[PDB]
RNA sequence: GGAGAGGUA
């Protein structure tokens, strides 16, 4: 029916349009007869009739009267939801101000009449006047005035001149303004003079002035005159039942209100002095500002307990508001709760249910039933006979129960896995049994978890339920392509026992048939589980097209392998099921039989497996004893010896022979040395522990202690925890973060003493305090997340572009900290990459890189590749298929529809809960060495010392693949060049860390050039040795005699000329800086590279939130403004100043610039843009100014990624590019063109972006636009949609502003689509919404 | 019994229009006076309308062309 | 162990109630929603927000469907969303439908 | 119906 909504002010003719009656009594209820009072708030004739079809007085009392009034109480008989939907007005004695549009901030009312706030509110609250329009005399337009002022001004100028006081002088003064002549004079004057702020302030003044005319908004209508009132239903009064009422402070509100302006109403009437009017008034005022907002004034109101009252702006406003209370998420019927139980029988596709909750659920559908059958031929005997549970209803529920799905639900659900469907099965319990493999997925221990049920009724839940929650579809996380069925503990220990190989047991070197004869074997008991044996079986190969061809080989395996292979489906190599089968081979292992086979055998597997597990587990019984927690003999040992060794130290203290400082540090080591040999002993003691005699003479292996086996299997625990079980425990770390200087020197198989155990309660109380509040902020952060990526859906299959982004394997310095392959697999090219034998077409352009092509790279060693991203793509309010990719949930390609962005944001909020809160180059590889960005030149030594920054060096192998990565620092001695042969642990290069010299590049002699003793320079020769030394002063370090004068040392010769730098004609003089200490003389040789002169030098959840907040780095590295050659200007002005000037381009850009930088960089030097001129963090608001898009992006994500893949979790790349291209989505104009666009707006991306396009079809030039890039919680309120933000934070801000611009929403997004209960057009909706979109 | 819904969306590679069509077959089949195509083994309606999807007899061009046919049929049959 | 499959409706907003001493029912909470949206499933959400908690007509008719044997509904329009326009109403802001 | 206190995952 409708299509879009719209929202603007109210003029009071407007109100009383909507209105029913007019309120005038604060009475309303008796008490003693509850009919409602005669026009009191609560009333019959104004608002309905209380009973349906009932008169007030009861004269007609029938439907028959329907339409006609009573004429004694004039109420309409009709329904009483009539009672739901009239509302009253009041009439206000007095003009008053709405809150809202005073105390905005920015206020309204406050830059439109443009006042400061502070005057206006001092004339609202009636204590200063101010002039109307005071002409024809000494006053102006809106000059205040206080109250001795007034009279005074009345006196000596008692002639027509105005001036008032209150909401009434401000609705005259606002009534009495011309909106457009203001507007042009205003755009006139903001043409120039001058834009400094009044350029800011006059664009905001004209921005909201075009908007008032833009609307049919007239500005008087802020000062409220006429009152709407509620439906007394939306506020009704529930009777506590012990006689009285509750409280409904709305009611209250509403009398006291009512109260002051009848008693204004009758002091008007007395014509009483003013000072007493003008009181009332303010206390009216005041009420009407509670009711509208109570608290926003400077004191609430309460009635007891000191608890501010609710405001219908707190209707509204925080989680208990109606949109995040009942109007996102509601409560609803057909709902079950209970606990979850294992009951590992079950299939992995359904689920158990007691038979009373699904009795009780089903029951619509069992009256159905019964009455098919006729057995109740009514509802109330059908009701009887289930409330009784006749025996038939039983067989009844079970064939309804035949195929209907259900769904489960796990509170915290993080992720889109956290809901699952699943078929019932009826059980004689009253908890919910659940197929074990699913709890990993769900996250739920069985320590008391209870879960929800919910079941789909219509027919299109049901098909939708089945073809997309059942729990057979979902088995790859959509994170990444991991797997999620993963047999999680228990199975995996049996599998894990199952397949090992005592060195010699029962029925050992024997001979088998196959499998099967294994298994018989085995069950007579007259084989080991595990022992060696020679068996003959046959593997599936399908390397043929879709051919299983079987050929069968007589292997050497252990018989429980042989009876385990029983179960794999065909076509699977027999290695797979060789080795010891850890957790990660169980997983590698399904998920090559998944990307094999397909779906259903690997399911089924899955199944066989866990049974077996479980079966196979049972029978070994593996218990833990006290025996098994072995403590290392040599333990006692190592301790006492570290103690000795302590003993020394602190008596080399107690001397002062050394410092305490080093004292500690030393402690620390020494005792961090010895807890790392007990441990390592202790492993060792352990694993290999087991020595038994072959048939030979003796032996050993791995062992089988029930403590390793569950540790190495992966089961339960890393080898911290047995550390801590068998070894010392380590150190404790104190409260501060200090570390104590003594650890715990004792296991848990001995006892803690007192003082141990308290300080390992004191860290463990940490760690809880921090789990505490490290999930309460993740809650919220990805709150925030989803709410900015909520509206994105793939909508297009290609956009056709050709732009995209060099992916290539992430280097650290160090090795490949990821594989190109995996960056890159699943998503399509931008351009065809060429194979190494270059001009060879290695793969086509626009071609999927699914694992096949991953593996034709791999061989081919490809460095970098340029595929489609989706920061990039031309789809606008969407994305094309191809930029986005392969699903990640499923091998193919994406659909047409999906909801990407909903699902990267769950993905990336997840895992938040896990993170935590709070010299020299040693190559170490035979290859080629390759150097970057080299401005190098030849030292004494003749070696070679650097000159550039970024310059950076390559290990690459004899193949020519890049294979290690290192920063080279600034000058830098280098004992090679470039393209050498170098060894492996060959130290390469060389730097001192800590000082900064003034290295040069060619010999000569040297000359203090522009440096006199006492005003420019010191003679601080130094005195320990006695070598020449004279230092440059600073700025302030020097007198005022030489502050004009520029010291500088130009490279000379013998001759006395100037030599020239290598290449350009520029003359060679290094500006010597402040405090410049040279240790050089005049005219003496210094060779190439040489130092003339010296001058000395979190990672946790909150660094992901300021990150994708974009938030501002504490120390902004500066960077290079543009190109060109950099000069100084006026100096220690609080600052130093820099200028840039281009080779031919205009250079008005300066900067200034804290004395604390230590700029690199001279005036001599010319600088391209974006080279660092600070050291330090980097805002990305400037990467992205400066560097584009694709600079920005890719430094977010490598951000990122390291954070996340620092605690180890696998996240695939896409899921953050769609946030940023979210981030990034608004746009600037730099110049209109043929556009219709005022230069300085903030126009959305898209629009540009099209309106430009078409208008380049015309001979019309477009605009000239520059992205812009915002914090989340900033561009999810800049959104065309003004009801999706309004569902979000700071309600009252938004909705005011929208308001007065009058805002128009379409709703076309998810979320409000939602709010109004309609088809969302994402997923099956999808179809439907663009058929009704193109039916229009 | 039904368990995956692999072969359908085989049949219909976009898993989502599936939906739609084998909801628009089986409220024909439910409350419209319809038979099915595969014999049935005392199983609800939707996994009916299922498995015809999977056996390829019935896809949405098919549901398509018999829906005109009934609708010229139901035009020729009230003369 | 508990279960509610029509029962009792809040007064102010027509939605069940909650908590098991009374007959209430679960709440279908802000990340469920999410997690359906994640899915394609579309058709759900849409009724078990719209028909299965709010709309009064549509749970009426409903009623009598699944009575019948007929599994269909009719959407309408949540009536806690006619609550809020109200309550906006009731301050100055003048908000409505178009055509 | 709303407040406050306590408690479970
Ligand atoms: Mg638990
Ligand atoms: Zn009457
Ligand atoms: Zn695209």
């Amino acid at each position: 029916e409708f299509d879009a909504i719209k929202i603007a002010l109210a003029s009071p003719d407007m109100i009383r349009s909507w209105s029913f009656g007019e309120v005038k009594k604060p009475e309303t209820i008796n008490y003693r007869t509850f009919k409602p009072e005669r026009d009191g708030l609560f009333c019959a004739r104004i608002f309905g009739p209380v009973k349906d079809y009932e008169c007030l007085c009861g004269k007609y009392k029938r439907l028959k009267h329907r339409g006609v009034i009573c004429e004694k109480c004039g109420v309409e008989v009709t329904q009483t939801k009539v009672r739901r939907e009239r509302m009253g007005h009041i009439e206000l004695a007095s003009p008053t101000a709405h809150i809202w549009f005073l105390k905005s901030l920015p206020s309204r009312i406050g830059l439109l009449l443009d006042m400061p706030l502070r005057d206006i509110e001092r004339v609202l609250y009636f204590e200063s006047y101010v002039v109307i329009e005071g002409g024809m005399t000494n006053l102006e337009r809106q000059q205040i005035l206080t109250e001795e002022q007034y009279l005074d001004a009345l006196e000596e100028f008692g002639d027509e001149f105005d001036a008032k006081m209150g909401a009434e002088a401000i609705q005259a003064l606002l009534k009495s303004m011309d909106l457009e002549q203001e507007c042009e004079q205003l755009r006139e004057e903001l043409n120039e003079t001058n834009s400094e702020t009044k350029r800011k302030k006059l664009t905001k003044r004209i921005k909201l002035l075009e908007a008032f005319v833009q609307s049919g908004n007239k500005p008087e209508w802020m000062i409220l005159t006429v009152l709407p009132v509620l439906p007394p239903d939306l506020r009704p009064l529930v009777p506590l039942d012990g006689g009285r009422f509750a409280t409904s402070d709305l009611n209250d509100l509403y009398r006291r209100v009512i109260n002051r302006n009848n008693r204004l109403k009758r002091l008007l009437d007395l014509a009483a002095p003013d000072i007493i009017v003008r009181n009332e008034k303010r206390m009216l005022q005041e009420a009407v500002d509670a009711l509208l907002d109570n608290g926003r004034r400077g004191r609430a109101i309460t009635g007891s307990n000191k608890r501010p009252l609710k405001s219908l702006a707190d209707m509204i406003k925080g989680k208990q508001g109606r949109f995040r209370q009942n109007l996102l998420g509601k409560r609803v019927d057909y709902s079950g709760r209970s606990v979850i139980t294992v009951g590992p029988y079950l299939r992995l596709h359904q689920c158990g249910l007691p038979k009373k909750m699904a009795l009780e659920l089903f029951k619509p559908f069992i009256y159905g039933k019964l009455e098919l059958r006729g057995l109740a031929t009514t509802i109330k005997a059908a009701k009887k006979m289930v409330e009784r549970e006749e025996a038939v209803v039983w067989d009844i529920l079970d064939e309804v129960i035949r195929e209907h799905p259900v769904l489960l639900n796990r509170a915290p659900t993080l992720h889109r896995l956290g809901i699952q469907a699943f078929e019932p099965v009826l059980i004689e319990g009253k908890a919910i049994q659940l197929h074990p493999l699913v709890c990993a997925a769900y996250n739920a221990d069985f320590d008391g978890d209870q879960m929800a049920v919910h079941v789909p009724l219509t027919l299109e839940a049901q098909l939708e339920a089945r073809a997309l929650m059942m729990s057979t579809n979902n088995i790859l996380s959509p994170a990444n392509g991991e797997p999620i069925i993963v047999p999680s503990q228990d199975v995996v220990l049996g599998l894990y026992y199952m397949t090992r190989d005592c060195v010699n047991a029962k029925g050992e070197g024997m001979v088998l048939t196959g499998p099967k004869e294994a298994e018989r074997l085995y069950r007579s008991g007259l084989a080991s589980l595990h022992a060696r044996v020679k068996v003959r079986i046959t593997e599936y190969e399908k390397d043929a097209n879709g051919e299983l061809v079987a050929k069968t080989s007589l292997k050497d395996t252990t018989v429980g392998r042989a009876i385990l292979w029983m179960i794999v489906p065909k076509g699977l190599p027999y290695s797979i099921v060789n080795q010891a089968l850890g957790k990660k081979a169980i997983s590698k292992m399904l998920n090559t039989c998944y990307r094999i086979l397909g779906l259903k055998p690997t399911v089924i597997f899955a199944d066989q497996i866990m049974y077996t597990g479980f079966a196979y587990a049972a029978r070994s019984g593996a218990s833990v004893g006290i025996d098994d927690m072995v403590i290392p003999e040599k333990k006692h040992e190592i301790i006492s010896e570290a103690e000795a060794e302590v003993a020394e130290i602190q008596e080399q203290f107690q001397s002062g022979l050394v410092t305490a400082g080093e004292r500690y540090n030393k402690v620390i080591d020494i005792w961090a040395a010895a807890n790392d040999r007990v441990s390592k002993a202790m492993m060792d003691n352990l694993q290999t522990e087991t020595v038994i005699n072959r048939d030979g003479q003796e032996e050993k292996q791995v062992s089988f202690n029930s403590i390793y086996m569950m540790a190495d299997s992966g089961a339960r625990g890393s080898a911290a925890q047995i550390r801590q079980l068998a070894g010392m425990r380590g150190l404790m770390a104190k409260p501060d973060g200090s570390i104590i200087e003594t650890p715990i020197t004792a296991n848990f198989r001995e006892g803690l003493n007192v003082l141990q155990y308290f300080i390992s309660t004191h860290g463990a109380r940490k760690g809880l305090a921090d789990t505490a509040l490290k999930t309460a902020n993740s809650g919220y952060l990805t709150r925030r997340l989803v709410d900015v990526a909520q509206d994105l859906v793939v909508t297009e299959d290609d956009c056709g572009t050709h732009e995209g982004i060099m992916m290539t394997p992430v280097i650290e310095g160090g090795d490949v900290k990821e594989p190109l392959r995996d960056r890159v697999l699943g998503r399509v090219t931008a351009e065809d990459v060429l194979k190494p034998g270059t001009a060879d077409i290695l793969v086509p352009r626009n071609t999927l890189l699914h694992e096949q092509w991953c593996d034709l790279l791999e061989e081919n060693s490809v460095d970098a590749v340029k595929v489609r991203s989706v920061v990039s793509c031309d789809t606008d309010f969407g994305v094309c298929a191809h930029c986005y990719g392969r699903d990640l949930a499923r091998g193919h390609i994406i659909n047409k529809g999906e909801a990407i962005g909903v699902i990267a944001a769950q993905s990336i909020g997840e895992p938040g809960t896990q993170l935590t809160m709070r010299s020299s180059i040693q190559v170490k590889n035979k290859g080629s060495i390759k150097l970057s960005n080299v401005k190098s030149v030849v030292n004494s030594s003749g070696k070679l010392v650097i000159t550039s920054r970024n310059t950076e060096l390559k290990l690459i192998d004899e193949f020519g693949r890049t294979k290690e990565s290192y920063k080279v620092p600034y000058g830098a001695v280098l004992a090679k060049g470039d393209g050498e042969q170098v060894a492996g642990g060959e130290t390469v290069a060389n730097w001192d860390p800590h000082t900064m010299p003034v290295i040069t590049e060619v010999s000569g002699f040297v000359r203090f050039t522009d440096m006199i003793d006492g005003q420019t320079i010191t003679r601080q020769t130094d005195e320990l040795t006695g070598l020449s030394s004279l230092v440059v002063l600073d700025s302030a370090e020097r007198t005022a005699g030489g502050k004009d004068l520029r010291p500088a040392l130009k490279i000379v010769d013998a001759q006395g000329n100037d030599v020239l730098i290598p290449g350009t004609d520029m003359p060679a003089q290094y500006f010597l800086p402040g405090k410049a200490i040279v240790q050089l003389e005049d005219g003496v040789q210094i060779s190439s590279g040489d130092t003339l002169a010296r001058i000395p030098q979190t990672g946790g959840l909150p660094r992901v939130a300021d990150l994708f907040e974009a938030r501002r780095p504490k120390e902004p590295a500066i960077l290079a403004e543009i190109s060109g050659i950099v000069s100084f200007g006026k100096e220690t002005k609080g600052k130093r100043r820099l200028v840039i000037t281009p080779v031919d381009g205009s250079d008005p850009y300066e900067e200034m610039i804290p004395k604390w930088r230590q700029l690199n960089v001279f005036e001599g030097e010319r600088v391209e843009r974006g080279d660092v001129i600070s050291d330090g963090p980097e805002a990305p608001h400037d990467i992205l100014r400066l560097r584009g898009v694709h600079a920005v992006t890719r430094y977010i994500v490598n951000e990122v990624q390291d954070v996340y893949r620092l605690q180890g979790v696998k996240i695939n790349d896409k899921h953050i590019e769609v946030i940023v291209r979210q981030m990034l989505r608004k746009a600037t104009i730099v110049n209109a063109g043929s556009s219709d666009f005022l230069e300085g707006e903030q126009v959305e991306y898209s629009r540009v972006k099209i309106a430009n396009r078409e208008l380049e079809a015309n001979g019309k030039v477009g605009a000239t636009y520059s992205r812009d890039l915002l914090g989340i919680t900033k561009a999810s309120l800049a959104t065309e949609s003004f009801i999706s933000a309004a569902s979000f934070q700071e309600t009252t801000r938004v909705l005011t502003e929208a308001a007065v611009a009058g805002k128009r929403d379409e709703l076309r997004g998810l979320k409000e689509n939602v709010i109004v209960g309609r088809l969302i057009p994402a997923g099956t909706g999808y179809a439907y919404h663009q058929d009704r979109m193109r039916r229009r | 019994a039904r368990v995956t819904v692999q072969d359908a969306v085989e049949k219909i590679g976009n898993r989502f229009d599936l939906v739609l069509v084998a909801a628009r077959r089986a409220r024909q089949m439910q409350v419209g006076g319809k038979d099915p195509l595969v014999p049935e083994e005392n199983d609800k309606t939707t996994v009916i309308a299922l498995r015809e999807i999977e056996e390829g007899l019935i896809n949405n061009q098919i549901l398509d062309v018999r829906e005109r046919q009934e609708q010229q049929e139901q035009e020729a049959a009230e003369l | 162990m508990h279960a509610r499959s029509t029962g009792s409706y809040s007064l102010v907003t027509q939605q069940p109630l909650g908590g098991k001493a009374q007959f209430g029912g679960q709440r279908f909470g802000e990340m469920e929603v999410w997690a359906l949206e994640a899915y394609g499933a579309a058709y759900t959400l849409q009724e078990m927000l719209t028909v299965k908690s709010d709309d009064v007509n549509g749970r009426t008719k409903m009623y009598k469907n699944i009575v019948d044997g007929n599994h269909q509904m009719e959407p309408g329009m949540p009536e806690s969303f006619n609550v809020l326009l109200k309550e906006i109403r009731s301050l100055g802001i003048n908000i409505e439908l178009e055509d």
